[PDB]
């Protein structure tokens, strides 16, 4: 370390960053962009709620139906093995030695099946309404992506200036009207 | 109400128009048509036949409140029933649409029970 | 307009904005934050794809199931009116004057129903797999909100420095292995 | 394969663990357990009994590749079958998990047909 001499000290470099620092602090502070970059930085604390909202609705309307599909399968199952159970019983009565007794018991047991179908068939058809209805989350979860994309657009030009229930709704309309 | 009653379901989201179509199918109304915004809605109301309208609020080209006042101000559709089905919940907007001449108001997410409940409350006061 | 005189001209004010302008341009340009605010502004062009992705998956896995529920109802319906149709036919045969003829035709027609149940019951049970399987979008649509929230965090500190198939996957593993 | 075979489904998303549970239920495997990350996964593999593992890649606390090398390096679980079911598709990661000792690799979104297809291809080479 012999050549040269009059060389910037560690302080002189830091000394300089400080000047550029204050200079910055103040161009923004005077041109009023100290403002701008502060409206965009405080938007982030919000959009994190909207993106954590879309994941709420998602983990819901996705476990909701998944729960119907969960409870509708048992009935499609039961109702199907019984029809298959009886289709067998009958094929046999009709192939085996006539047995009037079994002929009665077979009619009794299928008239029973005929009676239970509705219970299963209905329920399963009521879960399909769960699955449907419950999906509404798109429209909702969708309008929040509608807005949250408009916000990400401002936060964009702000760095462009600087760089270029249903029960309450009735209590209302009915209490004031 | 007469089961042939012609409905006009207006909303910018497919998901949500189809969910209301079905809900109406369960209620027996199979003469239903869709619209994606205020303008397209008025375009079909121009064709004629409609006797009942269910609309959303937030939509491009012409929002719901603009479509509501447009129908209430047109001499040939002024009394056309209009049930609101939207996500807006600020007492200020409920009032706003209320004073604009809204037949009814339903907030999303809504139950199938709630839709029928307000569809009948509308057929009741209009003797439909 | 009589009092005073030595007052800033329109030019002098603009003249000044320019000085604060260049001063800004250069504090950033030298402190290297001309950089930073440019990595965040060019992230926006991306996040708009990720938020338009989450709406793709949403409008899909929401029309998918809505389509199963669409096709499963017809079968729950048909299968139920038939069971009700026959439960009636039987109640009558058993209450009305004995008619051996009708007794045959009634057995024939319910053994038929018993045979069709599976076709309906299965199909409906195969649509419940559509509805299930198809919902996978949460996990997917979810990991993109995972990432897109991490990005909105950088774009945050960048304004804090400045302001404080399955067929190809086998072609691979099998062609190199 | 023996229908009592104990499976360990590891993934950070509920939606996705439940979708694989069911898929396995349709295949007859009712002895299945869940895990939300590499660590919790190893915690259960510690309890013992498992003979088959299906895991995702991207997960907190201990990712999938870390869980793969951990099992392949532990003397008491080294040969435990490990089928990968993740979203990563870069040939570079497929290779990476491949060289790490992955039994199989399934990319999301996957078909029920594809899961069974790779679950059997794994039972085939291991004579399970
Ligand atoms: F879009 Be609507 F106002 F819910
Ligand atoms: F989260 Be895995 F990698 F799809
Ligand atoms: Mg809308
Ligand atoms: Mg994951």
């Amino acid at each position: 370390s012999i050549k040269p001499a009059d060389e910037h000290s560690a302080g002189d470099i830091i000394a300089r960053i400080g000047s550029l620092t204050r200079m910055l602090r103040d161009s923004l502070r005077e041109l009023g962009l100290d403002q701008a970059i502060a409206e965009a930085a405080e938007a982030i604390p919000d959009a994190r709620d909207r993106l954590y909202y879309v994941v709420q609705m998602t983990a819901q309307a996705a476990e909701r139906a998944l729960n119907s599909v969960e409870a509708s399968q048992p009935h499609q199952d039961q109702m199907e093995k019984s029809a298959k159970a009886l289709t067998q019983r009958w094929d046999d009565w009709f192939a085996d030695p006539i047995d009037l007794a079994d002929a009665r018991e077979l009619v009794t047991d299928t008239r029973q099946f005929l009676a239970d179908v509705p219970a299963h068939t209905s329920f399963t058809n009521a879960q399909l309404l769960k699955i449907m209805m419950a999906q509404d989350f798109q429209d909702l979860t969708g309008q929040v992506i509608k807005r949250m994309m408009d916000v990400i657009q401002e936060i964009e030009r702000q760095l462009l200036m600087v760089l270029l229930s249903q029960d309450q709704v009735d209590d209302l309309l009915d209490s004031l009207g | 109400a007469d089961k042939e009653l012609k409905f006009l379901v207006v909303d910018d989201f497919s998901t949500m128009r189809r969910i209301v179509r079905n809900l109406l199918k369960e209620l027996g109304f199979n003469n239903v048509e869709e619209a994606e915004d205020g303008v397209d809605a008025l375009n079909k109301l121009q064709a004629g036949g409609y006797g009942f309208v269910i609309s959303d609020w937030n939509m491009p080209n012409m929002d719901g409140l603009e479509l509501l006042k447009t129908i209430r101000a047109d001499g040939a559709m002024s009394a056309l029933p209009v049930l609101m089905v939207t996500a807006e919940a600020k007492k200020e907007n409920i009032i706003a649409a209320a004073q604009a001449g809204a037949s009814g108001y339903v907030v999303k997410p809504f139950t199938a029970a709630t839709l029928e409940e307000k569809l009948n409350k509308i057929f009741e006061k209009l003797g439909m």
